[PDB]
C-alpha cells in the first residue's frame, strides 16, 4: 500500500 | 538563440531542488549503520540507499509540474527510477583518479568491492562504473545533471504509470529546456545533448541488472532484515 | 534436598544458552545506528532491541523442549514474549547507581530521558525503572535469572498460543527446577521464589504499556520507518 | 507471514 512513500509525499 | 523567462524559471527551480536535498559534506553518513570490510557492507549501504531515497523524494516533490500527478503515478515513478536517480546524483561523488565514489576518508570510500560485500557480483558492477566513467566524462554542468535527473524521473515508459501523457509532456517539456541549455550556453556541446539520453538507455539496463541481485536479498530474510522499511517499499513489488 | 541429575542438565543448558547469547562487553553496540541526544534515539534502540530479538531467538531455541514445539507455537510465544525477555535481560547492564543501563560510555549508557527521545512516555518508563530496581534488589543469582527468562518465554497465557497443555508442562518442568534450585542453593531465599512470579506478572503490565506506545510508532510511517525489519515483525500484529 | 521469523528458527 505504500504508507511511507504516501506519508514522505506530504 | 536565447532561453526563455520560462525555461530558465524551470532550471532555477530544480538546481535549488538538488541543492536542498544534496549535503556535498556527505556529514549525515555518521548516522547510518558503519561500513564493514559476508555481506558485512550490506547494513551501511543499505542505510546510503534509503537515506539517498528520501532526498530522491524530496527531490521529485519540487520538480515543476510532478506534485500535479496523481500519489499513485508519482509512486509508480518513483519505484521505478528511484535506482536510476541515486545511480546519477552518485556521479557526483564518483571520482574517475580512484574509480570509486569519495565520500570522505576510508570509511565512506565506496570501491566495486565494498559493493560485493553487499550481494551484487561485477557482472552488475562492471558497467555501472563504466557508466560513472563515461558520465563523468561528460563534465555535466549542474544544470545538465540536474535537468538529467528530473527527466529521467519522468519517464513516460514506467510499470504502473497510468497518465503517461501528462508525464510525456512534462518529460518533453524538460528535454527542451535541457536541449536549448546546451545549446546556448554550453560550448561544443551540439553533441552532449544526444550523449545524455543515451546515458538513460543504459540507465535502464543497470536497473535492470540491480533489480535482480536485489530480487535475490530481498528473498533471503537473513539478508533482506539488514534493508529498511523504505527500501523494502520502494523496491518492493507491492501494486497500488 | 538436592537438585536431580535432570534439574542440572537444564540448568548447564540454559546458562550456556544465556552465555552464547549475552555479551558483558555490549561491543556489538558500535554497529548500530549511533544514539542522538525529534525521535533522535529511536533509530539507536530501535537498533538495539532489533539486535536483542536475534539473541533472545538464539536462546529459546536453547530452552529445553523449546525446538519440540510447533513453528507457529514458537512465534506465538516469540512475539508475545520478546518484549519482556528483553526487559529482564536488560537487568544485566542496569545499574542502581545511576538509574540507567549502563553498556559503555556516555554513547551506550541509556537513561530514563533517552527512551523519551524514542517514542515512549514517563507514564510507562516510570513502572519500568521502578520494575528494574527491584528486580536487581533481588540479587538473583545467574542461574535464577536465567530460569526466569526461560519460564517467562514459555508462559502459557498467550495470544495465538495453540498448545497451551505442552507449553505449561515445560513450563511447570522449569517452575520446579527454580524453586528447587533456591530452595537448595541459594540461603535466605524461602521468599525469593514466590517474588520472581510477581516479577512475572509485572511484566505483562510493563507490555502491555509497551505494545500501546509502539502501536502509535508503528502507525506513523515517519516513525515506523526507522524501525528494522524484525521489530515491524516480531512487535507486529500479522498473524499466522 | 513471519518470514524473518521462520527463517531466524532454522
Ligand atoms: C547514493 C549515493 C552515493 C553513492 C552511490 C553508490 C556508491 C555505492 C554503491 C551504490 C549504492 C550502488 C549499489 C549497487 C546499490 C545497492 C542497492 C542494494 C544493496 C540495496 O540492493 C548504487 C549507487 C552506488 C554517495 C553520494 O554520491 C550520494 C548518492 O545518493
Ligand atoms: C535490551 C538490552 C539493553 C537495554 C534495554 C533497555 C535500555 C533502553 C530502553 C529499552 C530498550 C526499553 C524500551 C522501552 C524499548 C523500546 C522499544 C521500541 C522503541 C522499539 O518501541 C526496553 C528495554 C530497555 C542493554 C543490554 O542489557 C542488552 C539488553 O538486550
Amino acid at each position: 500500500r505504500h504508507k511511507i512513500l504516501h506519508r514522505l509525499l506530504q | 538563440h536565447m532561453l526563455s523567462d520560462e525555461q530558465m524559471q524551470i532550471i532555477n527551480s530544480l538546481v535549488e531542488a538538488h541543492h536542498k536535498t544534496y549535503d556535498d559534506s556527505y556529514s549525515d553518513f555518521v548516522r547510518f549503520r558503519p561500513p564493514v570490510r559476508r555481506l558485512s557492507m550490506l547494513p551501511h549501504l543499505a542505510d546510503l540507499v534509503s537515506y539517498s531515497i528520501q532526498k530522491v523524494i524530496g527531490f521529485a516533490k519540487m520538480i515543476p509540474g510532478f506534485r500535479d500527478l496523481t500519489a499513485e503515478d508519482q509512486i509508480a515513478l518513483l519505484k521505478s527510477s528511484a535506482i536510476e536517480i541515486i545511480m546519477l546524483r552518485s556521479n557526483q561523488s564518483f571520482s574517475l583518479e580512484d574509480m570509486s565514489w569519495s565520500c570522505g576518508g576510508p570509511d565512506f570510500k565506496y570501491c566495486i568491492n565494498d559493493v560485493t560485500k553487499a550481494g551484487h557480483t561485477l557482472e552488475h558492477l562492471e558497467p555501472l562504473v563504466k557508466f560513472q566513467v563515461g558520465l563523468k566524462k561528460l563534465k555535466l554542468h549542474e544544470e545538465e545533471h540536474v535537468l538529467l535527473m528530473a527527466i529521467c524521473l519522468l519517464s513516460p515508459d514506467r510499470p504502473g504509470v497510468q497518465d503517461h501523457v501528462r508525464i510525456e509532456a512534462l518529460q518533453d517539456r524538460l528535454c527542451d529546456v535541457l536541449q536549448a541549455y546546451i545549446r546556448i550556453q554550453h560550448p561544443g556541446g551540439r553533441l552532449l545533448y544526444a550523449k545524455m539520453i543515451q546515458k538513460l538507455a543504459d540507465l535502464r539496463s543497470l536497473n535492470e541488472e540491480h533489480s535482480k541481485q536485489y530480487r535475490s536479498l530481498s528473498f533471503q530474510p537473513e539478508h533482506s532484515m539488514q534493508l529498511t522499511p523504505l527500501v523494502l517499499e520502494v523496491f518492493g513489488s507491492e501494486v497500488s
